[PDB]
């Protein structure tokens, strides 16, 4: 999946 | 897929660039001790913080984003995470710093020599770091490596940030939206502008001299020139600051109001590239700030 | 005198003064000099060093 | 290790440390300024115009506006300059005073070369030391009113041959002597700043006030790497 | 008479006086020493650095103990500095910022300044009041002192802007001799260690010698193409060193009438700022313009070393009386101690 | 130079009184300050010092906490604000200026004193073992000290002063470090010692030098002084 970022 | 292949090689020069960039203007402000003025201690500071950011954010965002698995442990990823937070925050109030340091040394010229002085500038550097270091401390709290499944059977990781609740995460998200963009952001169009006003009245009153309070002066052409590229760099790094930082804390923003909705959409290549212009940032204030100034090429000739 | 000429006659008074010294050879003046430097050359803490219990400042 | 003694001596030296910081704090919150002018350029009724507008070395203090100015007049000094007006190496500006009225008059004492003349080689020379690139040049232009007074029966064509403009207008004389001193300057960056002036104008202290305040304005340019 | 007599007797003296100097020379000091052996490299540390001057220091002076030292900052400050142990002795306060020279006197009882302002300001360090005050103001030069010596407690010899020396009598506050004969404004003292002597350097280019109790200016030396900046006799009292803006050094011996060594090199562009001899006379060190300092072979003008610590102009340069130490001052506020 | 002592007195044990002394003629600011006390028949003894800008505060054991030194240096006054005062604080009490530098020669100046009455240990010995000597003026007499500890720093000071107190009057400082002699002392004076014994040599007396003498060491506080040998005409 991997779904989303790192805040920065 | 094309996508990976621009990434490394975006990612690959930006990190290159970065990292020579910001060794050469160490190595440059340590070697000419002459040369750390108050305004190159903050870009001592500020190359520091660039170099940190390039190291502990390129890699660690590129790598998981091309495997799409965080192969670091834990405490990798508390680490990374808080040297990431802290070299934006520290980056962000270093420039904001030599915001108003330009606009005391140009708009109260005479009054900022009573605290415009390198004590003062190593007090706000100390603040700044200690500022920093202390708000970003949910980082390496709360960035749990909440873990997952592929479309195979085999388990992976992924570093995250979850707050513990989803009115705690919006309160951070917004609380870093005012404290590290509109602040910061409206500070530095304060005085930046502020500077360009009064540049522009002394331009207005020269040619008005020249048609035969401000005052008399033989400026030649080129003090015009210099003026005028003046006001150019600091719109150039009004215009460049938004461009860097809109793009990730207004996609910030957005997942923790619409969080499903948001990842969908920027999750893999699109927030890769909000971020390389995030660290872009990095890369063009050694630039604005060190390159582009005469005196810091001369003693880059003058040194190493 | 107190004329006009003063400051003239006053210069070749004391050049006069200054042609009729005696001299001494360079022949001499170096030897001199040489012999005070070699007299010397123990109590000159640069022109050898000195150790560090004896320099002052190397505590 | 220090005795009883040698540590009161340290404490010593750190109550001295701590006052030469404070004086550093004063000394820094100081501006500089050096005086320089001509015989018969005025100096003694330019400062005391300043002293009445106000509310072998002097030291003239000024304060404007919480800035402190430490106008200094290096007087009748007979020694030769360049062995030290590099004490002067660290002001902001030179103020250089040229009366107007110098035109007409030649050294009378010996020759009769221009008072003029004298005064725009005195410019050159200290213009072109090498301790006042950083510092700007202020030059005050006094007594104005005198060659108001002399244009009346005085041409100055018959003094300087390059002088174009009209044989009535006192503007277009003193814009030619402005103009005169302002080419003397090879340091096109260095900012000459003129005034002109008389013994009855009270703002020449607001105008020091204004230029010295250009001048930090500059550096600061120069120093927080604004081109 | 006329100038067609005086200023004619004048140039054949001049020339009788070069015609004995010629005929006193015998053979160069580099011939006699070619046989000498070399000094070395004279390899120096910087022992200490004194920080606490916030402007340019422009003169220093070591007390006879060669532990005290006086320098003086255009921030208007004299320091006294315990150089063993780094610490600052006093601070005075003076009314002139402008300082450009400074003494110890010999006794350690009293230090000198003077400036801009006229004034050599001799300052009494042994009060009862525990601060250093004004004894005397020595108001009657009418040029920048550029040097202050003192012969004793009660005698210092000055020099001035005003192309004049005087020697002063501290306890009456006038001059006792004023020594005329320089044409250029005078720059550096040094009285002999017999105190029976002084030589000042002047913008003319030429030394003259001074008897302090008769007056006379028994000889004048000339060999320098321009200022010369700094003096120091060699410890015997029989030669002298005089630094120049032509950035050479040149070695005068007191009866040989005669330059015995010049101290130059091509790279030397900057003028010499200071000149004093190590006890045994055997090396000179030069400050220059140039951030340096060089140590020279007094005896065969070879470079021995190079003092390098310093970031702006070299002031001054004294070495104690009993050698163990050189201070060196400088335009960048530091005050570095080098042995 | 003035040091003026005052508030003085009876009082009962168990009290408190702030004696002070008021400083004219000198930069007081500049001086550390001392009190030395002299009990009724005994010896000098330390009690506080205050430096210059009133750090490095330091008292002696018998007198810690319960004693407070303070200084108005823009009034030029010192305080010594005593409490909890008990019958071994009877005493004249001095303020001794001191002033700290290479060569410098502190405990010079010693005020009149004030008397206090009440109703009713590695700190260095200091051994003046002949409390009297019968002297005879123009005679040579060399007085003696002995200390617990050589006060032959590494720096090569003998931290070593000697007091004389002519009698009915303040402690005059004859010589500090070992062997300089002070302000204003006869050339008669002079001082020598191997850094653990010492003699003061009193050459050509004079009836102005009978009183009491007093070493004492400025190694180690607290500082100590000797019982005193006292001349007798």
């Amino acid at each position: 999946d991997y779904m989303g970022w790192m805040d920065f | 897929e094309w996508q990976p292949a621009v990434q490394i090689l975006l990612y690959s020069l930006i990190f290159l660039l970065s990292v020579l960039g910001n060794t050469l203007v160490i190595t440059v402000l340590i070697r000419n001790k002459r040369m750390r003025t108050v305004t190159n201690i903050f870009l001592l500071s500020l190359a520091v913080s660039d170099l940190m950011l390039c190291l502990f954010c390129m890699p660690f965002n590129l790598i998981p984003n091309l495997l799409k698995d965080f192969i670091f442990g834990s405490a990798v990823c508390k680490t990374t995470t808080y040297f990431m937070g802290t070299s934006v925050s520290v980056s962000t109030f270093n420039l904001v710093a030599i915001s108003l340091e330009r606009y005391g040394a140009i708009c109260k010229p005479l009054q900022s020599r009573v605290w415009q002085t390198k004590s003062h500038a190593l007090k706000v550097i100390a603040a700044t770091w200690c500022l920093s270091f202390t708000i970003m401390t949910p980082y390496p709290i709360y960035s749990n490596l909440v873990p997952f499944t592929k479309n195979n059977n085999q388990t992976a990781n992924m570093c995250r940030f979850l707050l513990p609740n989803d009115v705690m995460q919006q309160s951070w998200h917004t609380f870093l939206l005012l404290i590290l963009f509109l602040i910061p952001g409206i500070v530095m169009m304060v005085a930046y502008g502020l500077i360009s006003l009064e540049l522009y009245q002394g331009i207005k009153f020269e040619a008005s001299q020249k048609k035969s309070n401000r005052i008399r002066s033989n400026s030649s052409a080129a003090n015009l020139m210099a003026k005028k590229r003046v006001i150019r760099m600091l719109i150039v790094i009004v215009v460049l600051f938004f461009l860097c930082w809109m793009p990730i804390f207004s996609a910030n923003a957005w997942r923790a109001y619409d969080t499903a909705s948001a990842e969908r959409r920027l999750s893999g290549t699109p927030i890769s590239f909000i971020l390389l212009l995030s660290y872009t940032s990095s890369c063009v204030n050694p630039i604005i700030y060190c390159f582009m100034n005469k005196r810091f090429r001369l003693g880059f000739m003058a040194t190493f | 005198n107190t004329a006009s000429i003063a400051q003239a006659r006053k210069l070749v008074e004391q050049l006069k003064m200054e042609a009729n010294i005696d001299r001494i050879k360079v022949s001499k003046a170096a030897a001199d000099l040489m012999a005070y430097c070699e007299a010397h050359a123990k109590e000159d803490p640069l022109l050898t060093p000195v150790p560090a219990s004896e320099n002052p400042f190397r505590e | 290790t220090l005795s009883a003694e040698d540590k009161a001596a340290v404490e010593r030296s750190k109550m001295i440390d701590r006052n030469l910081r404070e004086d550093g704090e004063k000394a820094r919150r100081e501006l500089k300024l050096l005086l320089l002018g001509t015989g018969e350029s005025g100096k003694s009724t330019f400062i005391k115009q300043m002293r009445i507008i106000h509310g072998g070395i002097i030291e003239y203090p000024f304060d404007l506006q919480s800035v402190i100015f430490r106008m200094v007049d290096v007087g009748a000094q007979r020694s030769e300059r360049r062995k030290w007006i590099h004490c002067f190496e660290n002001v902001t500006s030179i103020m250089f005073l040229v009366a107007l009225s110098e035109y007409d008059q030649v050294l009378v004492e010996s020759d009769n070369e221009n008072r003029m003349e004298e005064s725009k080689a005195l410019f050159r020379t200290i213009i072109t030391y090498p301790w006042f690139q950083n510092s700007s040049v202020i030059l005050f232009l006094n007594k104005k009113d005198l060659l108001e007074e002399k244009i009346m029966y005085s041409h100055l064509v018959d003094y300087f041959p390059e002088y174009d403009g009209p044989q009535r207008d006192a503007q277009a004389a003193r814009e030619f002597i402005l103009k005169m001193f302002v080419d003397l300057n090879p340091d096109s960056d260095k900012i000459i700043y003129s005034h002109f002036t008389c013994s009855t104008d009270t703002e020449n202290i607001r105008f020091v006030f204004a230029a010295v305040k250009d001048t930090i304005l500059q550096l600061n340019l120069k120093e927080y790497n604004l081109v | 008479s006329e100038l067609d007599q005086l200023r004619q007797e004048a140039e054949q003296l001049k020339n009788q006086i070069r015609d004995a100097r010629k005929a006193c020379a015998d053979a160069t000091l580099s011939q006699i020493t070619n046989n000498i052996d070399p000094v070395g490299r004279i390899q120096m540390r910087t022992r200490r650095t004194l920080r606490g001057h916030l402007a340019k220091i422009y003169a220093m002076h070591w007390g006879t103990d060669s532990r005290l030292l006086v320098s003086a900052s255009q921030d208007g400050k004299l320091i006294i500095w315990d150089s063993y142990t780094t610490n600052k002795v006093h601070a005075i306060p003076l009314r002139s910022s402008w300082v450009m020279t400074c003494a110890y006197a010999p006794s350690g009882n009293y230090v000198a300044c003077g400036g801009l302002d006229n004034i050599c300001s001799i300052y009494n360090l042994k009060t009862r009041e525990g601060n250093v005050r004004v004894s005397r103001e020595l108001a009657g030069h009418t040029g920048y002192l550029s040097c202050c010596r003192f012969l004793d407690d009660n005698q210092i010899v000055t020099s001035s802007g005003d192309t004049t020396c005087a020697l002063w009598d501290i306890e009456t506050g006038q001059q006792t001799t004023t020594f005329t004969g320089h044409t250029g404004d005078v720059m550096s003292l040094s009285l002999a260690p017999d105190t029976r002597l002084f030589v000042s350097g002047a913008c003319d280019a030429s030394a003259k010698l001074w008897d302090v109790r008769e007056g006379m200016c028994r000889q004048t030396f000339t060999g320098h193409e321009s200022d010369i900046n700094a003096i120091c006799f060699f410890p015997n009292g029989n030669a002298f060193a005089t630094g120049s803006d032509d950035a050479t050094c040149r070695l005068f011996d007191l009866r040989a009438d005669q330059e015995l060594m010049t101290y130059s090199h091509d790279n030397i562009i900057c003028g010499i700022t200071s000149v004093s001899f190590s006890k045994s006379g055997r090396l000179l060190l030069a400050g220059y313009d140039d951030f340096n300092c060089n140590v020279w072979d007094a005896l065969k003008a070879d470079r021995a070393g190079v003092l390098a610590g310093h970031d702006n102009r070299v002031s001054c340069l004294g070495v104690t009386d009993d050698g163990m130490a050189v201070a060196t001052g400088s335009w960048d506020s530091f005050l570095k101690i080098w042995n | 130079v003035q040091l003026v002592e005052s508030g003085g007195g009876l009082v009962q044990p168990g009290g408190s009184r702030k004696l002070s002394c008021s400083a004219s003629g000198f930069a007081f600011s500049s001086f550390g300050m001392h009190w030395v006390r002299q009990a009724p028949e005994k010896g000098l003894e330390w009690v506080a010092y205050i430096s210059s800008g009133s750090g490095t505060i330091y008292y002696a054991d018998t007198v810690k906490g319960r004693f407070t030194i303070s200084r108005d240096d823009p009034k030029n006054t010192l305080f010594l604000q005593m409490t909890s005062l008990r019958s071994e604080d009877t005493a004249m009490y001095y303020c001794v200026r001191s002033i700290y530098y290479y060569g410098s020669s502190p405990f010079d100046f010693w005020g009149q004193g004030t008397t206090l009455t009440v109703s009713a240990s590695a700190d260095i010995v200091m051994t003046q073992a002949t409390s009297s000597v019968p002297v005879t003026p123009g005679e040579s007499v060399s007085i003696s000290c002995r200390s617990s500890k050589s006060l032959l720093h590494s720096n090569g000071n003998t931290y070593l002063y000697w007091f004389l107190q002519r009698p009915g009057q303040s402690p005059q400082l004859l010589i500090y470090r070992m062997s300089n002699l002070a302000s204003g002392v006869p050339d008669r004076f002079s001082g020598s010692g191997s850094g653990t014994a010492f003699t003061l040599t009193i050459s050509r007396l004079e009836a102005e030098d009978v009183g009491v003498y007093y070493c004492m060491q400025h190694l180690e506080y607290p500082l100590t002084f000797g019982a005193g040998t006292k001349l007798e005409l």
